[PDB]
């Protein structure tokens, strides 16, 4: 029942979703041999065998063996599948090309395959998981073509994709516009929800509010499958307001071709800071909506709310969660578009967020992330697309791609296809 | 408890503090100088015989 | 892959008497016949060199309080009590 | 996955020694070939440079390979000698001289086809193989023109691999040879039509880093050597060790090479102190980063000041923080934005790997692609010209087989070079 | 409800702020660790563990302070945020410390404030604890009142302000720091009360028999005072006052808001126990011009409004009957239009003895908050002292090398005599 | 709050190099650069004057400069010469001569690149860098040039931050070469713009005081390096502890300061006493105001009776009580008005630390910007003027590329600031 099957494209991809799963993991209180001590919670993730272990719904891609070996070699290597941790033998390298032409196809059907038998054993499969960060050329190629295919064999099922795109001002490639610009096209085509991920905030968000001077790619990781947990707990765990897959894609999906959302969680805060502050929701709601506390850099005041979703976890009660919306609504700083007055989506469980031993997060009785569809997206498309057009002014770093079997149009296409993005985004975010 | 936990890492970082002195202390070089001294006093040797 | 303890022991075990009470007692002769095994143990100068200077190392509060912390210095968790004449019960 | 390795020449195969001992220290590898490292990492992915025996034994997949037996005996004899096939060992009878013509076309060329056997036989046991790296310098007879003859036929017979390059680019303060302007001008562009990226070292920097940086009173080859020995370790860190960010050869190709024929480096490592200063200093990474782009921690020796950086790379190892590594890489792209081109933003990529080199606590290794490369293409086709003017040191390579025509075409190679470097210096968007 | 914040400013506010929350502690039954082994709601905000923040804020532009607090006893008590320094004093420089370096943090400061004002819902007033001596302290304090004037309009505002002492002082830009602050804490202080170091070092000299007095017991005394003045609203009493009660009957003018403090009875362990401390004793003692905490003799100048708050078993028999006496003594007077001039609390918690302190544990006693003509008489010491130090403009370029206009010296010091001259023309007869 | 200090010429590398060996001793670290301190408050701030390497070893944020590397390597050689950081060793090769022009137009001028380079090293390294310290004697060659360049190139690159310089004066009395003026005369002129305050030391008096004060039969340049370091650690003390009444660079500075360029302090420590009288001294607050006021203590060698204070300073540590110092303060002030300046009544600023320098009940620094400072000055300055008509030792200054003018300037300059303290005298 209420099955959702996660798949980890790319390096970021991996490392995410081993947080992520050890998260999943100590919040059902499963071993890390597949085993719980001492409920039909963990079905959606964990696959009951007939022996008693519990096999994660997840599966593992990367062209290179560095980080599934790493994996394989740690210590949950006894709960994770020897299959459903596919390797490759040569990294696509930062090259859409590769991973979509090349290296790419040789896998993607070995892919696909072990992804058919991990949804057929599933009976009520909500939707897919996908972690891809689309600055690396295996989570941009290999990504788009196995959601090229996953969406044309599987019909409509709900697809979220976690990406974690170029961040405007700190990047770790010089092709990863390229790649990003590449990728949009196919991750608008067809993953049905995307969800920014982009760094800065996240690390300014560590060194703020958690007060840590080295806040590092494991800790950008543990939030970011804190808040994958926090979305998915609603089916996990019984809850006043339960919203499945479709439920909130619904409310979060106004029109079909702009998905894109921006996510922010809190309390985020320090172990320090945890007991000397009264957490209230209204409080939490507050700081969730302050700008600061966004794990996207896209500031909301430079933008238009369009359709925001709150997932609320803990002792929460529908008084404060609607206290906390009506002054959401009194306060003028944040705008809401006009053609869409309620905008608010709420989703409530009892089961407060777990943190995870040696972890930067402490546990507190209530939380709350916020996923939210709005006009702020089209500026850091723009950042990225002024990033890309002048790299594409003369012709850097193409012919790789030219060489490695893609056709020179292509680049034209996808930087078409991302205006049209931005001005489909500011055609909507228009007044009427 | 989580408080207790954060000095226990702290005190495991001051341990690896300590580690990280201890193979500074050890950061070879010395030792080829004191090879080299020996042979560039052997050597000294061998054109006095 | 053994310990500093280990290797200390493995040291001296070459050093016991026949009937193996531990002998504490060296002189320079034993030391440079010692010496002279490892020379023909391994046959590089420069090796033997390195091993003889690894092995040897050859040339290797009351003064201060604060009046800021005077002030909680000597009360107890003995002096707490809550007011006798505290407000009546809030009706609100 | 596996790379194989050949050293050409007297100084490629000296470098490739030290390269080969500096890799067996970093896997814990013995030089009797038995395994005594510390750990099961080294061991992990211990295939990527070494391979098997029935015994246990990893022989290096390296080719040891030059005109003269002279250096294929020292190299034997050498402390690691013991470590290679002895079959690996290829060599002929009488040396090239010092002639680029004997290396290319008379004494190598009847050689070279045993040593393309003898390297397809290494590549056919490799899984996967990664790609080839060629150690030599461009000032010699038979470690340049020999060298490129084995770059060529390796292009010819394995299109999609990487064959990086390591050539020592001579430099006349630090001349041997009244030649060297004539090999490196019949080399250069052998390496730009073959060699996926050429990588040059200059010997002045390699002694000015010795002297003002490492403060080394008598730096001997051997200690022009570890610096370079240290630049082709960490160039290949990620692929045997696991990191946070990983990266590997073409990962570096594509990040760093804009345009075909723009596949020239210059290389850094860091930290780099003096012998009583190295416990003082603190080993941080922000020190790591103000040595990391200056003039005198960069082993070739043109000022990076005088030319705009087109990319750059910096592969780091030991235990940092994203905040500590990149956060401060783009302070260096703000505070020194004249040096770097406004066309491509965020000019330079981060790797991060977690192993760092034994005993030191964290380090770098930069690999950038600058304007400032052409200054000793210029100041040595300055050099080629005059010499070619008067027809001087010519008789060699015409009696040899050469004629002045592929002089003139490899001077006019060595112009088109200058060139395309030039015109990316002063470009205004 | 009846919630008073406290915002702490400079060395002085530090200092105070611990003295004065060692003592809230004390009276309220609640740990250093912030527990109980709701009449502290007015200094305690509660959270969900039962562990009691306090409603403070401590302010400072050198992290010597902070660290201290954070390091001291009470770091689990004070929250770790609203206790906030910068990186660099602002050294005995009003205008470094309200034009340059105070105004990077005012800011965060008007943050915290409002952290500190959404978490109540009746807040009775600010409370503000500075020396105008200083640099921040001056500053940063007159900034903050603009600031909270600006953002609170009508709210209460308290300041405990220690000024230069008439006789001596700890520093020599200190009279220009003085002059300068004194036109803020006019304009945007509902009540400012007198608490330099004089009185209160005679005071201890001269009743508990300390050869050694500091600023300890200073700090403590003061934070005695605070909390007679706060325990009207906090504790049940026969005549309850509040900030509003207490204000409009001290203050008969907007330009009128300075405040002379006596406490009384003040004596050691060994005398107390030899003494009758009777309302009438005690009343006496307070009228008498040593025991206050300010050097001001009221015999020079003429009373216009007493607020005296009894404490501990006091009965409006014995208040009215000390009242009568002090009608009838002619030692004293009053402004002829005020006969009554008297505001009259009491409360039924008599004031808790500090432990390892020097007060002793005394039935009851009694503070007097008054305001009064001769204030003047410290105005004319003040204003002689910078229009001494300002003839030939001294330390003037440190102030002005600040952007700083060197025009605002001398309005301040028309200020000041204004003050003076109104203080005059109330005080004068019909 | 960190500061950093630097060392110029064979006397201020000696003087800074006693001065880091007493911070070593009061915050509790051994040569080996280890903490091995008794307290959490030596930790709380040793960041003001040490730098933690990658392995918390605390170098001392100190720059080492002379032209002779003589002084660099006695200074090495030193007991906790092992402390500090090699790359700060920055030395030439020949000798500054003992020429002011050789310090600050030939070899100085061509040394201070680096010197830059790693002053600025270190304060991109500070975090929030409250002043620069320089140590120094202005009746050397290398010095006082160098010195004087230093603080002119410091000026220029922090314009806001606080300068301090210890600057040794030579005396008539006690003078030990020909060309001590014309150094002096050549350097106060540029430390009168471009520090922000200055505090300068006799030998002469620094004798007395050890032949007197502290009755002792044989001290050396060891023993007024104690003195002056002492000096060195207190008036910094406030940035260090925690005190009832705490203090700092700029705070000393605006209090003592009344005109930009009046800011040469003559100075004074307490208790002093020796091996037979520590037992019959009973040390109290009073007996500290009296033995710090009394004109033998202080090492300047200029009477207070001679002139009047412009502004005074007394930084007390040790476990004290306020009221007593007030009671001091008011009372000398008192009774000696005659000895202080009528349109600044109380003259004097007294701050409390809580901690005393190890080996005392409780101590006290006097930072004093008495008007008697302009007798050195006139002294130096007639010595100037004397051997400047009858041209004596022009050659050699002149010949590193100096010309008479600037010497012209100097005295000019030494006079007109003499004037202006004879104008509050
Ligand atoms: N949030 C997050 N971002 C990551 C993580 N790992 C990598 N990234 C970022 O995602 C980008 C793309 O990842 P890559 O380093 O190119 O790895 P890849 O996507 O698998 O592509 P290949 O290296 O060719 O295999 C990188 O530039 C990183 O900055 C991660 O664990 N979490
Ligand atoms: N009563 C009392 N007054 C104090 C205390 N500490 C400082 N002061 C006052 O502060 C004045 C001197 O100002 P500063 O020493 O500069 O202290 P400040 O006013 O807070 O200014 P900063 O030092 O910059 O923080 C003195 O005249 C005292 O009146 C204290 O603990 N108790
Ligand atoms: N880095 C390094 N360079 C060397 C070494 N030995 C020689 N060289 C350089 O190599 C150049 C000569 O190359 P050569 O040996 O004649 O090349 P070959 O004749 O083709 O083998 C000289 O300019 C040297 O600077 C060495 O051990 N290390
Ligand atoms: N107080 C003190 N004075 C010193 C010390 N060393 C030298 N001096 C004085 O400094 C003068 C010489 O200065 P010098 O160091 O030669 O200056 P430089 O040549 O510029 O380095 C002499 O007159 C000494 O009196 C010392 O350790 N302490
Ligand atoms: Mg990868
Ligand atoms: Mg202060």
């Amino acid at each position: 029942m209420r099955e959702a099957i996660c798949i980890h494209i790319g390096q970021a991809g991996c490392q995410v979703g081993n947080a992520c799963w050890e998260l999943f993991c100590l919040e059902h209180g499963i071993q890390p041999d597949g085993s719980m001590p001492s409920d039909d919670a963990f079905n959606t993730f964990f696959s009951e065998t007939g022996a008693g272990k519990h096999v994660p719904r997840c599966l593992f891609l990367d062209l290179e063996p560095t980080v599934v070996d790493e994996v394989r070699t740690g210590t949950y290597r006894q709960l994770f599948n020897p299959e459903q941790l596919v390797s490759g033998k040569e990294d696509a390298a930062n090259n859409y090309a590769r991973g979509h032409y090349t290296i790419g196809k040789e896998i993607v059907d070995l892919a696909l395959d072990r992804i058919r038998k991990l949804a057929d054993n599933c009976t009520g499969l909500q939707g897919f998981m996908v972690f891809h960060a689309v600055g690396g050329g295996t989570g941009s190629g290999l990504g788009a073509l196995l959601l090229e295919r996953l969406s044309v064999d599987y019909g409509k099922k709900s697809k979220l994709g976690y990406t974690v795109y170029p961040s405007p001002q700190v990047s770790t490639a010089v092709v990863e516009p390229y790649n990003c610009v590449l990728s949009t096209h196919s991750l608008l085509e067809h993953t049905d929800v995307a969800t920014m991920l982009d760094n800065e905030a996240i690390y300014d968000l560590t060194r703020r509010s958690l007060d840590i001077e080295r806040p590092s790619y494991t800790n950008v990781n543990r939030l970011i499958g804190q808040v994958v947990s926090s979305l998915t707990a609603s089916l996990r765990f019984d809850g006043a307001l339960n919203v499945d897959l479709t439920e909130f894609q619904t409310n979060l999906v106004p029109y079909p071709r702009i998905h894109f959302v921006l996510t922010s969680y809190a309390p985020v805060v320090s172990a320090e800071k945890a007991y000397h502050e009264q957490l209230s929701v209204a409080d939490i709601t507050n700081s969730v909506f302050e700008p600061a506390g966004m794990l996207t850099k896209c500031d909301p005041r430079h933008g238009k709310y369009m359709s925001c979703c709150l997932m609320y976890r803990g002792d929460v009660v529908p008084k404060d969660v609607n206290a906390a919306i009506a002054t959401i609504k009194t306060k003028r700083t944040i705008q809401f578009v006009d053609w869409c007055p309620t905008g608010f989506k709420c989703g409530i469980n009892y089961q407060p967020p777990t943190v995870v031993p040696g972890g930067d997060l402490a546990k507190v009785q209530r939380a709350v992330c916020m996923i939210a569809n709005s006009t702020a997206i089209a500026e850091v498309f723009a950042r990225i697309d002024h990033k890309f057009d002048l790299m594409y002014s003369k012709r850097a770093f193409v012919h790789w791609y030219v060489g490695e079997g893609m056709e020179e149009g292509e680049f034209s296409e996808a930087r078409e296809d991302l205006a049209a993005l931005e001005k489909d985004y500011e055609e909507v975010g228009a007044e009427s | 408890i989580i408080r207790q936990h954060r000095c226990a890492a702290m005190e495991e970082a001051t341990r690896r503090e300590q580690e990280r002195i201890a193979v500074d202390a050890v950061v070879r070089v010395q030792e080829q100088d004191f090879l080299e001294n020996l042979a560039r006093r052997d050597r000294q040797r061998r054109i006095m015989e | 892959a053994r310990s500093e303890d280990d290797v200390l022991l493995a040291f001296f075990d070459n050093f016991c008497a026949v009937d193996g009470a531990p002998m504490v007692q060296l002189t320079t002769a034993e030391m440079r016949m010692y010496f002279v095994g490892i020379s023909m143990r391994m046959k590089d100068d420069t090796d033997f060199e390195l091993w003889c200077t690894r092995a040897f190392c050859l040339d290797r509060h009351p003064l201060y309080t604060t009046t800021n912390e005077e002030y909680g210095k000597e009360s107890t968790s003995s002096d707490y009590k809550l007011p006798q004449h505290g407000r009546p019960q809030q009706f609100t | 996955r596996e790379i194989v390795s050949c050293q050409a020449g007297q100084c490629g195969n000296q470098i490739g020694s030290k390269f080969w001992e500096v890799i067996s220290d970093e896997h814990g590898v013995d030089p009797t070939g038995t395994y005594q490292g510390d750990s099961d990492l080294q061991l992990e992915r211990i295939n990527v440079y070494f391979d098997e025996s029935s015994g246990g034994r990893y022989v290096p997949r390296a080719v040891l390979m030059d005109l003269e037996p002279g250096t294929m005996d020292s190299v034997r004899a050498g402390p690691y000698g013991q470590l290679f096939r002895p079959d690996n060992f290829i060599f002929g009878q009488s040396g090239a001289g010092n002639n680029w013509a004997k290396g290319h076309y008379t004494e190598g060329a009847e050689l070279i086809d045993s040593v393309l056997d003898v390297c397809r036989k290494e590549a056919e046991s490799c899984d996967c193989l990664q790609g080839f790296q060629l150690s030599h310098s461009l000032g010699g007879g038979t470690g340049s023109g020999m060298g490129t003859l084995l770059i060529s036929k390796l292009r010819e017979e394995y299109p999609d691999r990487i064959m990086m390059t390591f050539s020592v680019i001579p430099s006349p303060r630090v001349s041997d040879t009244v030649v060297e302007p004539y090999n490196t001008t019949l080399s250069v562009h052998q390496l730009v039509e073959n060699s996926d990226e050429s990588m040059c070292i200059d010997n002045e920097a390699l002694y000015d880093i010795c002297f003002r940086t490492l403060k080394l009173t008598t730096p001997t080859f051997g200690d022009l050597n570890h610096l370079v020995a240290a630049v082709m370790s960490g160039v290949t860190c990620c692929l045997r060790f696991p990191g946070q960010l990983n990266s590997d050869l073409r990962k570096l190709a594509v990040n760093l090479v804009p345009f075909p024929r723009l596949h020239f480096f210059m290389m850094g490592f860091a930290p780099l102190t003096s012998r009583g200063s190295q416990q003082y200093r603190g080993l941080s990474v922000a020190e790591l980063t103000q040595q990391m782009f200056d003039a005198k921690n960069m082993m070739q020796a043109a000022d990076p000041r005088h030319g705009r950086y087109l990319t750059a790379s910096a592969l780091f190892r030991g235990r940092m923080s994203t905040k500590e590594v990149d956060e401060q890489m783009l302070n260096v792209q703000n505070k020194n934005s004249s040096y770097f081109i406004e066309w491509i933003p965020n000019n330079i990529k981060s790797s991060i790997c977690d192993i760092p080199p034994k005993g030191l606590k964290m380090s770098v290794t930069f690999i950038g692609n600058n304007t400032c490369i052409q200054e000793m293409f210029r100041r040595v086709g300055e050099q080629f010209t005059g010499m070619f003017r008067r027809k001087a040191f010519l008789h060699w390579y015409t009696g040899e087989g050469m004629d002045e025509m592929e002089f003139t075409e490899a001077e006019s190679n060595m112009n088109d070079l200058v060139s395309e470097y030039q015109q990316y210096q002063d470009a205004t968007v």
